[PDB]
């Protein structure tokens, strides 16, 4: 199975929790997903989804979502363990106002000092074939390259680069950032991905419930192709 | 009289802990995280950590 | 609910039966696919040779609808003589009209497919042309009163996926009988994608046939189709530009 | 003397029926379609259409596509 | 040396004349393109209106070969009546056979283009069909004794470049008269690419027409074509896989 | 014009000198290129091309080609200025035996310490939108992202990513690594590139002479499109 | 009384020739193609083919493609 | 007696400079770069820099 930091999960789908149209839908989409692993990030009373939720059956994936500095990030990480519900981090250094793409220096730097204080680290990175390696070359128990930019579902804008990532790494690889439909989810697994993390496609779907189920199938299908066989691209003279 | 979340504010009856502080705000039962003097303060230490009245607490919630 | 010629099919996936490594895997891949509708070809029965198993003779006919095809006919007349034969079988009403025009590409001859289509219609067939994906041509076949339009994604057994979404989309968007995408499909990737452009269904052979673990793959395509169709009804996030 | 799937075979006896023929070649328990002088023959008429001996059969069947 | 109907053209680029912002730029873009061969259309002369400039009437005819087209004909008969008219002009011998079949896509009707092609051939035209890129269909047009095959890259004025190399390549590879790629081309990128799959030449209109600096672009395509053709004869490094 | 470190060059084509079939051809391809700017990297007598060459009319672009460490690289750089013919560096940290792709940490680190001792630096980088910025954010007078891996002419495997690079940077951008034909050369310029550096396509051409000319046109053509206008991709419902 | 490019125009006088007609509409110095009752008319025959007045002309020309 | 390019080697007549060293190898006119004691040594200093006989010189050429 997919196994990260020595615990395993039968679903190679990781689903996010941001920006759904309603709790009634987020709640439903999450079940229909069959996910285990979900990422999280004075006023007036409202429900909070995490405290309407059994905490045995899932495996929480906090992120550092809102930091620019590996400083600002290190806090959201230690701020996490203060709750004492989590024991796994997603490293996310948004640096570009326009694209929301990982910052190679802070994402790397931050990954080092979280790894000292016994954290389970899986960073968000690019597709610099090497930048994968580098992060992993300092004890990282899962490398998380991004297929496209975040908010826009453009899928794997570059296989090859990520197809390399797969061949060279010894821990698990999970594509996140920018999947748009199953078509994209399933493409990841076929080049050898161990899993797909995705928010926007589901949340923004206008039937996140359905689209949840569809992604849930997609990852499987994809993983089964790779699982064995696959017709070669046929050439002609 | 404590630093509180962007504002400067009063604290009635002097002696007190963090547990108390969330009592006056209506989120004793809710979800929260709280930081006294850029040092993070957690759920399990709620009775035990006393306000040295004048200082910096940053309270937060989980939002989308 | 995929519905061709007034009959409905709960499985949007149509699976072919050609060129599997053994019958014991073709039988098993077909089950796992959950298909209804499987396509067969018509060759001369091998009379003077020796007792050789036949897959349809195995086939539990209660679980499948047959979709005989024209593969082998190089002209329309040939194509018809095969549809006439398949129908005399008493076991099938639909016909997949297939006039391969190019021996290297295996891409259909448009004028022949048009010709055998309109004959077969006169003869009361449920006619589903295998076509190229020339947009105007799809429409033309449609105007014959064909029962499904069935454009290739890329060439047959040439596992290239959807090579021209833009055309397929013109085809989907103008259609008034269902568009089953057939021919090309290499990965679930592709099957899925076809569904996500609103193809009415997918017919596929080689990608399971030749996947060297065909059952594992058949499951895989079973799901890719479901996956696509679902994230088609769901409506999905656009592509942000910059 | 028949033309069976293009080969010219000698047919055992004086008279016969499409059924007799499938029998001798062991095809009685097999789905096949039979045409006789370009005429397609429905299974429910075998026993009944006579082998005007010296003439043209194509035996045919479904095979994987 | 691009050679169509027994006449040769030193410029592999054919340029259209429709829809430029002003005549003073169309005249200048045409020069800069270094074209020989420019396509025109046939409409009714605007008799009862008022004295309005005409581009061919400007045109220095000593520098250009004309390639009238069929644009406007929705059926073959219409298409022919235009080729007959263009020829009575005394100024052109070639004919671009264009039967748009879809009002939204503007993709050609295959059966009409086939029909008007074989008529015009009987009438002694140098006939260059605008076709879709259905591979078998290209061959069919070719078997008519057409003088060039002219597949679209993507739809007209729909600046999408080569959407299906694979087909264009089947077309290039089987051809026995020259394949001018026309329709689609958006960037020099595209023009170049067509040349690099061994297209015999490129015809293009909208990408210069509507490039909002048309002259600058015309130069640009002039070069992209040269660039492609050259890195076609040169032979080029393959794509390493891994 | 294209202007790097305060000197300008009328050709936005930079051509490499590696692996031609013969000097007689390399010599000819280089002229036919119209390049200005060419990159360079006990036995028995043979000609050396650089010392059969006038050194006024060109602008030499040494690279650190053979280093794994920014250490090993720093030398090939200072080893350069010892010849005293050059005054411009290409930063190149090959790290992957399989792809030959830039090493984000050494390529960056090395770029800093070459920039102290008054070097003109233009590094080879990826297409990590940010990694461009980062390199440039420490005084780099031209950023050199790679369209594909090196030896294999796969062209711009990702616009968007590099199309971003263009929008965000203030110095010049030159695509190198992996161009295959003019088609690819010209695509770069259209998204706003200031130039293309390329070896393999020309050297390996089997008519490097012709292919030299073709690239020479391509870059121009490409640059002219962008120069003004360009038909939008037409949409349909 | 003519049918000129589909409009029904009154033609000034009793007799006339394709040339006379192009003249009156100022098309003598313009490339145009002329058809008369579905018949295409070569320029070298204008002066010569007579306007059997009350009948059908289409005047036509090249325009940008 | 000097370190020379992977090998250990003799140097005839004791007193000498770098200029001299390239004289015995046949590349006095060619293209070369040379490094004495992990310190780089250039063209313009050729007469002026004397061999302290026992030490490390790395000579290089420009190759494709």
């Amino acid at each position: 199975m997919l196994t990260i930091g020595g615990k395993s999960f039968q679903s190679r789908l990781l689903l996010g929790t941001g920006k759904y149209p309603s709790f009634d839908i987020q709640k439903e989409a999450v079940a229909v997903s069959e996910s285990d692993i979900l990422t999280f990030a004075f006023e007036a009373s409202q429900p909070n989804f995490l405290e309407q939720l059994d905490l045995s059956k899932y495996t929480l994936l906090p992120n550092t979502a809102g930091a620019s500095t590996a400083e600002e990030a290190v806090r959201i990480a230690r701020l996490a363990k203060a709750s004492g519900l989590c024991d796994m981090i997603k490293v996310e250094v948004i640096g570009c106002s326009r694209s929301l793409l990982p910052d190679p220096v802070e994402t790397l730097k931050a990954s080092e000092q979280l790894l000292e204080e016994g954290f389970i680290v899986l960073p968000y990175t690019s597709d610099d074939v090497v930048l994968a390696r580098k992060l992993e070359e300092l004890g990282v128990h899962a490398i998380m390259p991004g297929a496209s930019p975040i908010g826009s579902g453009q899928g794997i804008l570059n296989p090859l680069n990520l197809s390399f990532i797969i061949e060279q790494a010894k821990v698990p690889v999970i594509v996140d950032a920018g999947i748009g439909s199953p078509k994209d989810a399933a493409y990841a697994m076929e080049l050898g991905a161990d899993g797909v993390l995705l928010n926007t496609a589901v949340s923004g779907a206008d039937d996140p419930v359905k689209m949840a189920r569809a992604m849930k199938l997609a990852v499987e299908a994809g993983r089964l192709s790779y699982e064995a066989g696959r017709i070669p691209l046929k050439q002609y003279g | 009289m404590l630093q509180l979340n962007g504002k400067d504010v009063k604290w009635k009856k002097d002696t007190g802990t963090i547990q108390d502080l969330l009592a006056s705000y209506q989120l004793e039962n809710k979800i929260v995280i709280v930081e006294r003097n850029k040092e993070i303060i957690g759920k399990e230490r709620y009775h035990e950590v006393e306000l040295c009245d004048r200082d910096v607490i940053e309270i937060v919630h989980f939002v989308g």
